[PDB]
């Protein structure tokens, strides 16, 4: 519809990747994250009315060999490539969310807790890139108010 | 019994405002972790040196993901009802560790220093808790107190002393243990001491048991005595050392941990604890008592300076007047001809343990127990710095 603007925090730096890490680990790192912020999220949400990418997100991240959990083991660079997928599994859950069901997630009045957590994702998208601004189309507008 | 209007909303899973509540700490979480990335520019510039490409490279490091079975277990240990800790190699990487599978629900109460055993982490399933420590391979105290009963001498007071300084420095690390029971006290490689933790493991003794032509057939206090290590423990966990401060209301103090130390004294001569009772509550009982009930057998063999340790040892936990004062004056007390106080972490050990190999549980009773009424029968990195 929908609605917007409260706030919480600024502004944008940590994302970016830290220095001499294997951008893998660390890609591999922030996205688990998120998977498990949205879950945490829809629980509200839950009922009052994805399993598998999450799930397909969760096997991604627990393949062990696109996911070097062990170690200094570096990723294989298709992990580099298991991620870039891996990343967009999430998007599809985020807009709907915010598209149909935020209407629901305001009346919670918790609204400035789900802004900043969507704001979030989105600065680690664009600094690294993992997207093309054309998918952008469904969320264009919003993010235009910075 | 009015009549009200909130009116619009109700509170329907309205328990997870948390969600939104919580993600805060999240986010303020997330803010200085990063800042803790600024810890770069250590930047020793007495350093005119290279250069000569990178002073340095990183993984960095991960949190990566975890949970049990990333453990091979090689033998219980021991237990307590808590549970039992056991001996555990890692299958990810493969080590030598201490496993204490301790309890999650049903439960109560809701470093740089050599002293103690060193543990590093925490892991659990739904029921257990694990405790994955140091191995401490010379076994407890008290399994060696059962393989032989110590003829001590120099060595109870060898065994002692290090009690003491590790107490000592616990104390002075501004703890008291009111734990100092053999199978809580631990011999290492050297058969030097590390005495371990509680975990913590809660439960303790209150109130009071009270019950209300003959034979006989004992035939020697010591025989009679030998009607110890009985079922293991398997139900326990026995006052062995209880300090008499501890019951009735609130008390106690280091007093009681030297009390413990005094009592555990007295025993590893004496082959067994003063107020040893032939029954669960036949302590407190003596142990109420002492004084007269405080009792040396007329086995003769003791040192007049020890013997007056374990009485001004097991004399009162009293204040007020006296010192007491301790941890030290129990350093300057007269059964003490050394030592260093020092050298003592190296010095040839009473029993340096002879082993075949890495995995060797002969200083066990490894034993078989398996009783937890507890069982139908039927992970995480969020740490800091690096190691090490
Ligand atoms: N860190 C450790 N390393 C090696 N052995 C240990 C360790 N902790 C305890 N033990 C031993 O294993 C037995 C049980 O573990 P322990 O901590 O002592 O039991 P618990 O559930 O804490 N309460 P309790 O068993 O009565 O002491 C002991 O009697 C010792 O033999």
């Amino acid at each position: 519809f929908v609605r917007t603007a409260l706030v919480k925090g600024s502004f944008k730096t940590i994302v970016q990747l830290p220095k001499y890490v294997d951008l893998g680990e660390w890609i591999a790192l922030n996205v688990f994250e998120f998977f498990t912020n949205l879950n945490q999220f829809y629980g509200v949400v839950a009922e009052y009315v994805i399993d598998l990418a999450l799930t397909w997100i969760n096997n991604k991240v627990n393949d062990k060999n696109l996911f070097p959990t062990k170690n200094g083991l570096p990723f294989p660079q298709q992990f580099s490539r298991d991620v870039q997928r891996i990343m967009v599994q999430m998007f599809r859950i985020f807009a709907h969310i915010y598209h149909h069901h935020f209407d629901k997630i305001v009346h919670l009045s918790l609204e400035a807790h789900w802004n900043s957590f969507f704001s979030h994702f989105i600065s680690f998208a664009k600094e690294f890139k993992i997207i093309d601004r054309k998918e952008m189309a469904p969320l264009l507008p919003l993010i235009e108010s910075f | 019994k009015a009549a009200a209007v909130k009116l619009k909303i109700e509170n329907f899973y309205q328990s997870s405002v948390k969600y939104a509540i919580e993600r805060n700490e999240r986010r303020v979480e997330l803010e200085t972790e990063l800042t803790s990335h600024n810890w770069s520019e250590e930047r020793k510039s007495r350093q005119l040196s290279s250069l000569g490409k990178k002073e340095s490279q990183f993984l960095r490091l991960r949190r990566t993901r975890l949970s049990l079975e990333d453990f091979h277990t090689v033998k219980v240990i021991g237990k307590g009802a808590f549970g039992e800790v056991r001996l555990v190699q890692k299958k990810d990487t493969g080590k030598i560790y201490a496993m204490k599978t301790l309890l999650k629900s049903e439960m109560y109460k809701k470093s740089d220093s050599p002293w103690v055993v060193s543990l590093y982490y925490s892991f659990q399933d739904a029921q257990y808790l694990y405790l994955i420590m140091e191995f401490l391979p010379g076994g407890d105290l008290m399994t060696m107190l059962i393989r032989w009963q110590l003829f001590t001498e120099d060595v109870t007071r060898f065994y002692m002393a290090e009690c003491i300084l590790a107490i000592e420095t616990i104390h002075k690390l501004g703890f008291i243990h009111r734990a100092i029971k053999p199978d809580n006290i631990l011999i290492d490689i050297r058969g030097h001491i590390k005495l371990s933790d509680f975990g913590l493991s809660t439960g303790f003794h209150k109130t009071h048991d009270s019950n209300y032509l003959t034979m006989s057939n004992r035939q020697q206090i010591q025989t009679w005595r030998k009607s110890r290590r009985l079922m293991a423990y398997s139900t326990v966990g026995t006052p062995d050392y209880i300090a008499p401060e501890i019951f009735l209301y609130q008390g106690y103090g280091q007093e009681c941990d030297w009390w413990s130390l005094g009592a555990i004294m007295y025993e590893c001569l004496i082959g067994w604890p003063p107020f040893c009772s032939e029954t669960p509550q036949e302590t407190y009982r003596k142990i109420m008592n002492f004084e007269q009930t405080l009792q040396f057998p007329d086995d003769i063999h003791i040192s007049y300076e020890a013997e007056d340790l374990i009485r001004r040892l097991l004399t009162h936990a009293d204040q007020r007047l006296g010192r007491h004062g301790g941890a030290d004056e129990i350093k300057s007390h007269p059964f003490f001809r050394g030592v260093d106080w020092n050298t003592i972490r190296q010095v040839e050990a009473p029993y340096i343990p002879k082993l075949s190999s890495i995995t060797d549980t002969r200083f066990f009773p490894t034993d078989e127990l398996e009783n937890v009424p507890d069982s139908p029968a039927m992970i995480g990195y969020e740490y800091s710095r690096f190691d090490y």
